[PDB]
RNA sequence: GGAGACGACGGCGGGGGCCCCGGGCAGAGUUCUCUUUUCUUCUUAACGGUCUAUCACCCUGGAAACAGUUUGUCUGGAGAUAGGGUUUAAUGGCCGGAAGAGCCCGACACUUCUGUCGGGUCCGGUGCGCUCUCGACGUCCCUUGAAAAUCCGCGGGAGGGAAUAAUUCUCACGCCAGGUCGUACUCAUAACCGCAGCAGGUCCCCAAGGUGAACAGCCUCUGGUUGAUAGAACAAUGUAGAUAAGGGAAGUCGGCAAAAUAGAUCCGUAACUUCGGGAAAAGGAUUGGCUCUAAGGGUUGGGCACGUGCGUGCGGUUAACAACCAACUUAGAACUGGUACGGACAGGGGGAAUCUGACUGUCUAAUUAAAACAUAGCAUUGCG
RNA sequence: GAAGCCAGAGGAAACUCUGGUGGAGGCUCGCAGCGGUUCUGACGUGCAAAUCGAUCGUCAAAUCUGAGCAUGGGGGCGAAA
């Protein structure tokens, strides 16, 4: 797994062929969002402040890439 | 000369202080990239391009 | 009716030993009609299956004996059983007491309050046994202060 | 200063007059302890009845809800009614007097 | 109480039945009947 | 050329895990009385990123009034101290993984099928502790403590290389592939060997709390057992464990056996001697509980003038002061119970001599463990 | 408690004395392990064709031990019985 801390890397990786899906994770007890994509070989997380940009970072992602709100139970 | 216990310890604060600094200001830059996402889409694009 | 592979899963499925299962004996029918782990998950859910507590081992009484030979108490020659180094080693006190008097020249040196000669000297009266303590050491420190303050006024 | 506030709702039982409120509130009052000492409430710690069946417990000190809960089992235990009555925390600082599970027999 | 060789079992893990409850109750003095325990009672 | 690739032992330092202490939420137990109580959960993998971590190395400069420095006396004009840097080394901190998991608690639903939804999972401290690991030292040797597969660096400069662009880049990302065999269970007072489900024998890893010097003995937690024909009675003689008035080896081939001694602190300790020993020689004084006192530690922190938190130029060694934090030993004193105070457990009887083998070591598996054998030392013989 | 080391007191020095430090030894008490001294011991068609109990020797090394491998009866191996 890694992390990518800059926006342009992290929309370059999601135009990336090799992008299968992303998944967002909210945190609201420390107040976060982390934005999980995944390649081939690497999972790739952004980490950001929950915030209303944050939010907007969805429609500025690809729109052919499934993306998809991680729930709070992880059903087997 | 030889420098003191207090000296020492007034340099480790003040490299503490300075990786503190570069952390928010890294922290600030990512933050002013998320408010400028969509030019940095169109710019991504326009290389693709 | 027997219940040892249903108390042998309910061990696995609990986490604990077997001794620590309890089987309801009310519902021995309903329990030996269970040959499988999800039956045996439902029966914990349903209660009739549940993992006692562990046996208590309190150590307040340690706690209280430590509180007690804290402030002094079962020292004495007839609660001695090891020899005075096996309990407390002579190595051990040697090598404490030789970094307390070396952290503690090394820290008049970088104040400044005693010069470098006077650091070599005292470093090697420390090594040679000279001080009982830090509280000698500072003793001895003062009075070297005064002779060398003396011979500066008569000079 | 730092204030915290703790419930004692035991409404169900009160109504069921199994649980007296005022014996409640008058054990509490001696034997909740404040630096060690019983009977040392002083301007720390006021207990009181908002009614409907419950005690209301205002703490400037760090008073505990474990030890609020401590005591009550205490109660419980002096009203013969510990093997029937259980307290169970419900919210943050709020403990509910309530009974076990009972089968029909 | 046990407690040198085993813990007791927790009171909430076993169903106390209603009549030992509305036994005990009767005799610390409550009117039962009033507060209706039949229909508190799991089956 | 390096790695693979290397002994044993000793103390010291760092890291993980375990053990221990305090606070907090939740749950459980105790509750005649007492107990803000006792106990339980509170976790974070590989793989990566990032910031750091002893040795060592580099730069300035040139040290006697020698200095630095380890528990352990090594280092320095072959360049020390000091100041500033570079690097081997993570099982360290933070982040990704990752809370969505696991765990704990609660509220509903539930013929079964099945579950559903909430709340948390936090903050510190300590060490001659135990265990593994890493590092720097040190000691010993007429003993100096594997090899190969395999991988990498360098020296060399053969080839191959550009503006029709070239690229034969140990960088990032992307594409494709990974056969065969073993894998249950026991590992022993019933899964092996001993004719057996035989008190024998049979190689390792992990190893909690209390007492205590201690993986001694004794008690306990986790986890296991409760299996070894049973019931009744209590004669003799047994086997095993004990006590016995007075005497104290009168017993017996023979003090055989038992008893006595035993831990720790202190006083004291002869002959002989290869000077190392003898020695814990011998012979004495003491030891519980409670309430106190004293001693032995760590961290942080100095005034001006300017430039502007650092730089200077100064000025001062009573910080010999304050604030905060912390653990185990040692000594001294009063009081107090007593038939006992290393209260069980654990645990030398001592001494005077003689013979004998120098010592440590070894053998007659299943009757002899010894003055037997070996040993170092010494002597002789043969061989260029 | 051996070398080595530090300090103090002497001594012209070599050295001497005192207090520490250090941690050597086919040294020593002793747990496990290895072994096998003693007992009118247990057992004696035994739990056992050599076992059981207490006691005892040794316990940092000429210590204990696994696997792989070598030596084969006119032999081997033998701290030699």
């Amino acid at each position: 797994p890694q992390e990518v801390s800059d926006i342009k890397k992290f929309i370059e990786i999601c135009r990336r062929k090799d992008a299968s899906s992303a998944r967002i994770k909210k945190n609201p007890k420390t107040q976060q969002i982390k934005f999980k994509v995944r390649c081939q070989r690497f999972l790739y997380t952004l980490v950001l402040k929950d915030s209303d940009k944050a939010e907007k970072l969805k429609q500025s992602l690809p729109p052919n890439l499934q993306i998809k709100d991680v729930p709070k139970r992880n059903k087997r | 000369r030889r420098k003191t216990k207090a000296e020492r310890n007034r340099i480790k604060r003040r490299k503490e202080e300075e990786r503190k600094r570069k952390h928010e200001e890294a922290m600030k830059r990512k933050q002013q990239q998320l408010e400028q996402a969509k030019k940095i889409a169109a710019e991504v694009e326009e290389r693709e391009r | 009716v027997n219940l040892r592979t249903q108390k042998r899963l309910a061990a696995s499925v609990l986490g604990c030993g077997e001794g620590k299962v309890w089987l309801d004996p009310n519902e021995v029918s309903e329990i030996s009609n269970a040959n499988s782990r999800q039956s045996i998950r439902k029966l914990v859910a349903d209660g009739l299956i549940i993992k006692k507590p562990v046996t208590m081992h309190s150590r307040s009484r340690a706690r209280e004996l430590n509180l007690a030979r804290r402030i002094g108490r079962h020292r004495g020659f007839g609660k001695r059983k090891g020899t005075a180094d096996a309990r407390m080693p002579q190595q051990v006190l040697w090598m404490r007491r030789q970094r307390v008097l070396r952290r503690l020249l090394v820290k008049y040196r970088a104040s400044g309050k005693i010069d470098k000669h006077l650091y070599h000297e005292l470093y090697h009266l420390a090594k040679g046994n000279t001080f009982k303590h830090k509280r000698a050491l500072v003793e001895h420190i003062h009075r070297a202060k005064a002779e060398k303050a003396r011979e500066r006024q008569i000079k | 200063k730092v204030t915290k506030k703790f419930i004692i709702n035991a409404s169900q039982p009160a109504s069921d007059k199994i649980f007296d409120v005022s014996a409640f509130e008058k054990f509490l009052n001696e034997r909740i302890k404040v630096d060690g000492r019983v009977g040392n409430l002083g301007d720390v710690i006021k207990i009181s009845q908002i009614g409907d069946g419950k005690v209301e417990i205002i703490a400037h000190n760090d008073l505990s809800g474990r030890y609020l809960k401590y005591l009550t089992k205490k109660f419980l235990k002096k009203m013969q009614l510990r093997d029937w009555l259980r307290v169970v925390a419900t919210s943050k600082g709020v403990y509910e007097l309530k009974f076990y599970n009972i089968v029909n027999d | 109480k046990s407690l040198k060789n085993r813990a007791i079992i927790p009171r909430k893990a076993v169903k106390k039945p209603l009549s030992q409850l509305e036994d005990h109750l009767d005799q610390l003095g409550v009117d039962t009947e009033a507060i209706g325990l039949r229909a508190r009672a799991q089956t």
